[PDB]
RNA sequence: GGCAGCCAACGUGUUGGCUGGGUAGGGGAGCGUCCUGCAUCCGGUGAAGCCGCCGAGUGAUCGAGUGGUGGAGGGUGUGG
RNA sequence: AAGUCCAAGAGUGCGGCAGUGAGACGGCGGGGGAUAAGCUCCGUGCGUCGAGAGGGAAACAGCCCAGAUCGCCGGCUAAG
RNA sequence: CUGUGGGUAGGGGUGAAAGGCCAAUCAAACUCCGUGAUAGCUGGUUCUCCCCGAAAUGCAUUUAGGUGCAGCGUCGCAUG
RNA sequence: CGUAGACGGUGAGAGCCCGGUACGUGAAAACCCGACGUCUGUCUUGAUGGUGUUCCCGAGUAGCAGCGGGCCCGUGGAAUCUGCUGUGAAUCUGCCGGGACCACCCGGUAAGCCUGAAUACUUCCCAGUGACCGAUAGCGGAUUAGUACCGUGAGGGAAUGGUGAAAAGUACCCCGGGAGGGGAGUGAAAGAGUACCUGAAACCGUGCGCUUACAAUCCGUCAGAGCCCUCGACGUGUCGUGGGGUGAUGGCGUGCCUUUUGAAGAAUGAGCCUGCGAGUCAGGGACAUGUCGCGAGGUUAACCCGGGUGGGGUAGCCGCAGCGAAAGCGAGUCUGAAUAGGGCGUAUCCACACAAGAGUGUGUGGUGUAGUGGUGUGUUCUGGACCCGAAGCGGAGUGA
């Protein structure tokens, strides 16, 4: 039994076009335009998922290093010294105090230099 | 390709023309040649041994014993007189399904006449019976004689 | 169109009872002067023919 | 309560037919032919092997005729003749065509691989010694025509 | 936090241990279309096709989920 | 003789299925070459790419670190 | 030199000879048929998910860009 | 109502409306097959069974020699048949067949002639059927169809169906020379007006919201302010487990398929869309894998009878014993001088005894052996056999 093709193909191929809405030229239109582009759209949105994690982690060091500098300290002195204080306080909650409370921050260092120890280059 | 009529012909030369490569007018990738594996008359009998029909049919009909729809009927309707009105009225009492199966020896005519027309009920010669028409309708009805007939056959 | 067997493989190869294909051993046509009768000895008789060409062989009998 | 509708195949009985060349997903590109070759694009010849002499090729012939002539007959076995007929008695053609350990037309021949035990009287063509005293040790007879 | 394969214990499918990148290629389980069987059903109080919105599935997708065109046929299920 | 022994999915035989028989690079031992090639021909229970996603050497298959089931605007690290 | 009219047909014609010409085509015209000539050559082969996962080696080849066997793969069975 | 619930149309799914269907009937004239009364033809100059002995029954033929064809038979040891060329027999104690060749026995009578029944085929006609196509499909041809058109040739060879329920196919008025249009009316709809059902994508705009004229880009993704619209609680805009459209600005970012060791490659292919386009098909064909029944038995083809898939059909097929080329033997067989060991098999195992522990072999008692068939899948065989593709080879015709 002869099966002429219809909608086979529209189906898949309008679900192509609809998810490649919003680009320009022949892209948004024309379906064998759109679907290798489409790919490389998912394939760099696969790929950035990943880059996400590491991006958002280093701005937020940056501020606070910026944070940091502005208390009048360096970022792996500060890292250091929480460590040695023991608070399991992450670099969301770190980026969110410096954009919030610099009293957060001052009570930070202040508990990082106290734990600090009194040399930095013993032996230990 | 080589039943459709003409085109046995190169449609233009190799090289110099610029268009691509073919062979002829009637090649399946043309429109209005030929289709690439064209089917054929052909037949699906398939045959099945007759323990797998006997034992198909057996497992059938002890379902519908078990499931009680088998009757027992010593003659349709009147001698002599054809009327599917006395039939339907026979049939509403005996049963209220929609479909009904009776088996009628072959020389009664005049009862497999009158329920001929009715659609829902079908009428099948004891010699005839096959595992299709007693799986398709509802209720079976036996005929004195065309139940002895078969009883007899499957003893022999 | 009967499948056909090859009638060559067929004038050369027997089936024993387990399946197993035997053949009769080469090299004895002529040239018997310098081969030792030792030689020919452990060449007469027939053998199974080895796993390897086994499925080859199987499918030239019975086509 | 079964109808056309409670139908339904063995479980694996249906296997799926494969469709091969019909999307990259599963089958694509190469239809399971890999890349280009003569395997890809027709067939081989079962008897060619590179070009060297095939196995049916570099062998000599089997020697000896065949003796169309041959006259073909059917063994029956004392024991199984022993297990048929724990009465015993006269046995025949008819009896072991009723039997079925022979086909009807066929040319009857015995052995006496098993044992006897009790008193048969075997009606046959070709004897041969171990049934001969088989049947005599046995207290039966057996003639041959 | 979730899906999936193998395995062990016990059960009338939970627990526990591992594995899950892959071309040629092998194996297993499925989606969709057309045409038939039947139990049946939808549809001028608007079917199919057409164009959107909202949802849901791990996928081919699905929605007996609805809006504008259309005015005449289709569908569930198990099969082939 | 021990160790993984809720399995590497380890071995050996047989049966059904096709691919391949155009390799490349780098480290080792070598031949030819002029100890020249991103050269050629070998050996490697060598590794990698082929058939591999990520980070580092600016880019850069084969070098260095390290094996992408899916997701997280979480932590510890290798090379650098 | 030119009009008219005719004859020479494919392995054949004709050819002051160039492999020229025979209806824009000629180292064997054109149309149909065998014909789906035949191709170790090139290109293309369309829905999705889950597991495993190669080789570019040796042997032989009117063989080296193919092929058959052995190793490498997968599925099942068996000794575990 | 129904011995008719097949099928089409009528303003939408109609056996109760019609065309019609079961069922009956009916031909003046003509044609093809089947019986029944003048007349014609033959012999009963013939017929049936019974006891000894003296040219015919198919000729340039059978056969032979050479040279070739067709039966599987391709001069091989080559019967049989036929033909060209030369020779050439008997008439019954004659011949040729009985697969180079003949003694005794064994079966049929050559050169002469014809003969129905089973079979193949379907240009044509009738009645039906379809898990066959529904306008790029199906015949090239649902329509001016082998028409237009190309080629002086043999020839090649197209594309083009749908208004509606019916033409009720838009009176009349106005703009415009007309084409074309707007109302008014027809109609259910004119988003059905003959360029006429449904009308998508590539295609060409209009209007609205946002962005952009310091800007270096496989054009997207991840963040992301602003502007516009929307939904609820709260007042003039502000949040809220908010969506939508745009996106200034930063991180990353070298299309897809082939063939390749190796491609963004400046290697190949694609201007785009709409359809068309590729592992299909037949066989008691063969193997292995799941599934079904019987079982030492498993089963059929062709074919006969049922408007029907059913019932019959034992001709064959595959294993039930193998060994050997073979005669032949047989749980053994072959090789062999041989119990003297080997090769192949005796389904495979357990236990008991004997040997060496040359690894296993040798005799006993037990459980006791599984194939065949259809169905579907993978492979394989012959068919063009996954698809498209060559210069060329042969035959028949057309043209100076
Ligand atoms: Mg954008
Ligand atoms: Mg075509
Ligand atoms: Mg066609
Ligand atoms: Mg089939
Ligand atoms: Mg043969
Ligand atoms: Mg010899
Ligand atoms: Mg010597
Ligand atoms: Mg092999
Ligand atoms: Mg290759
Ligand atoms: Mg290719
Ligand atoms: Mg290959
Ligand atoms: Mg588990
Ligand atoms: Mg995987
Ligand atoms: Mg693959
Ligand atoms: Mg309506
Ligand atoms: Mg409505
Ligand atoms: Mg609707
Ligand atoms: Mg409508
Ligand atoms: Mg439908
Ligand atoms: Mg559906
Ligand atoms: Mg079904
Ligand atoms: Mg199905
Ligand atoms: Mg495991
Ligand atoms: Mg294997
Ligand atoms: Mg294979
Ligand atoms: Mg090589
Ligand atoms: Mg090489
Ligand atoms: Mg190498
Ligand atoms: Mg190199
Ligand atoms: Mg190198
Ligand atoms: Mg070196
Ligand atoms: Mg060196
Ligand atoms: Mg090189
Ligand atoms: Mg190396
Ligand atoms: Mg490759
Ligand atoms: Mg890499
Ligand atoms: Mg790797
Ligand atoms: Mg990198
Ligand atoms: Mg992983
Ligand atoms: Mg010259
Ligand atoms: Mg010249
Ligand atoms: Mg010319
Ligand atoms: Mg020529
Ligand atoms: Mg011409
Ligand atoms: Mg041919
Ligand atoms: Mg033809
Ligand atoms: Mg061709
Ligand atoms: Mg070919
Ligand atoms: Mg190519
Ligand atoms: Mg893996
Ligand atoms: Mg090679
Ligand atoms: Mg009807
Ligand atoms: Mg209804
Ligand atoms: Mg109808
Ligand atoms: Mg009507
Ligand atoms: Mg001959
Ligand atoms: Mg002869
Ligand atoms: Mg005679
Ligand atoms: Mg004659
Ligand atoms: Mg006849
Ligand atoms: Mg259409
Ligand atoms: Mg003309
Ligand atoms: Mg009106
Ligand atoms: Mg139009
Ligand atoms: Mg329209
Ligand atoms: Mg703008
Ligand atoms: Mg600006
Ligand atoms: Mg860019
Ligand atoms: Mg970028
Ligand atoms: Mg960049
Ligand atoms: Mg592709
Ligand atoms: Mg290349
Ligand atoms: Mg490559
Ligand atoms: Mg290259
Ligand atoms: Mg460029
Ligand atoms: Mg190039
Ligand atoms: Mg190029
Ligand atoms: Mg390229
Ligand atoms: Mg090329
Ligand atoms: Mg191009
Ligand atoms: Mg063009
Ligand atoms: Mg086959
Ligand atoms: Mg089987
Ligand atoms: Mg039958
Ligand atoms: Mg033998
Ligand atoms: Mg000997
Ligand atoms: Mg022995
Ligand atoms: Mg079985
Ligand atoms: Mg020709
Ligand atoms: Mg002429
Ligand atoms: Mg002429």
């Amino acid at each position: 039994a002869r099966v002429k093709r219809a909608l086979n193909a529209q189906k898949k191929r309008r679900t192509v076009l609809k998810a490649s809405k919003g680009y320009r030229g022949q892209r948004s239109r024309l379906y064998r335009k759109a679907k290798e582009q489409q790919l490389h759209s998912l394939t760099y949105a696969y790929r950035d998922r990943r880059a996400r994690k590491g991006e958002f982690r280093k701005l937020w060091i940056s501020r606070i290093n910026a944070a940091a500098r502005a208390n009048d300290i360096t970022y792996n002195r500060l890292i250091q010294g929480l460590k040695a204080a023991g608070v399991e306080v992450d670099r969301k909650n770190l980026a969110e105090l410096a954009v919030s409370d610099p009293a957060a921050f001052t009570a930070l260092v202040d508990v990082a230099r106290a734990a600090l120890p009194e040399d930095v280059n013993a032996p230990s | 390709r080589g039943e459709v009529s003409g085109g046995g012909k190169k449609p233009y030369r190799q090289k110099g023309t610029g268009r691509a490569r073919q062979g002829s007018t009637r090649a399946p990738q043309f429109t209005g040649g030929g289709t690439v594996h064209g089917p054929k008359p052909r037949d699906y009998s398939q045959r099945t041994p007759k323990k797998m029909i006997a034992a198909a049919l057996r497992g059938a009909l002890s379902d519908r014993a078990r499931n009680d729809r088998i009757h027992a009927v010593t003659e349709l309707v009147e001698g002599q007189t054809p009327s599917t009105k006395s039939a339907k009225t026979f049939l509403g009492t005996l049963t209220e399904n929609k479909k009904v199966l009776v088996v009628i020896g072959r020389t009664d005519e005049v009862g497999a006449k009158s329920v001929r027309n009715l659609p829902g009920v079908h009428v099948i010669s004891p010699d005839q019976l096959n595992t299709y028409d007693v799986l398709n309708a509802d209720d079976v009805v036996f005929s004195v004689e065309a139940l002895n007939a078969y009883i007899s056959a499957n003893s022999k | 169109p009967k499948a056909k067997t090859h009638s060559g493989a067929s004038k050369r190869f027997r089936r024993t009872g387990t399946g197993k294909i035997v053949r009769q051993k080469a090299n004895r046509r002529h040239l018997l002067e310098h081969k030792p009768t030792k030689r020919t000895r452990r060449l007469d008789g027939r053998t199974t023919v080895s796993a390897a060409d086994n499925s080859r062989i199987n499918k030239l009998l019975n086509g | 309560v079964i109808k056309l509708h409670d139908l339904k195949p063995a479980p694996g009985e249906k296997k799926a037919k494969t469709r091969v060349g019909r999307g990259e997903g599963s089958k694509g590109k190469t239809a399971g032919r890999g890349t280009k070759g003569t395997k890809a694009r027709k067939n081989v010849p079962v008897m060619f092997e590179g070009g060297q002499m095939p196995i049916h090729m570099r062998l000599p012939k089997l020697k000896g005729f065949k003796n169309r002539f041959r006259t073909e007959y059917q063994v029956v076995n004392v024991g199984d003749i022993n297990k048929a007929f724990p009465q015993g008695g006269t046995v025949g053609v008819d009896e072991l065509v009723a039997k079925g350990l022979v086909r009807k037309n066929s040319l009857v021949k015995v052995l006496g691989d098993g044992k006897l035990t009790v008193k048969v009287d075997v009606t046959a063509n070709k004897f041969s010694g171990s049934a001969r005293e088989a049947i005599t040790a046995a207290g039966g007879s057996a003639t041959e025509l």
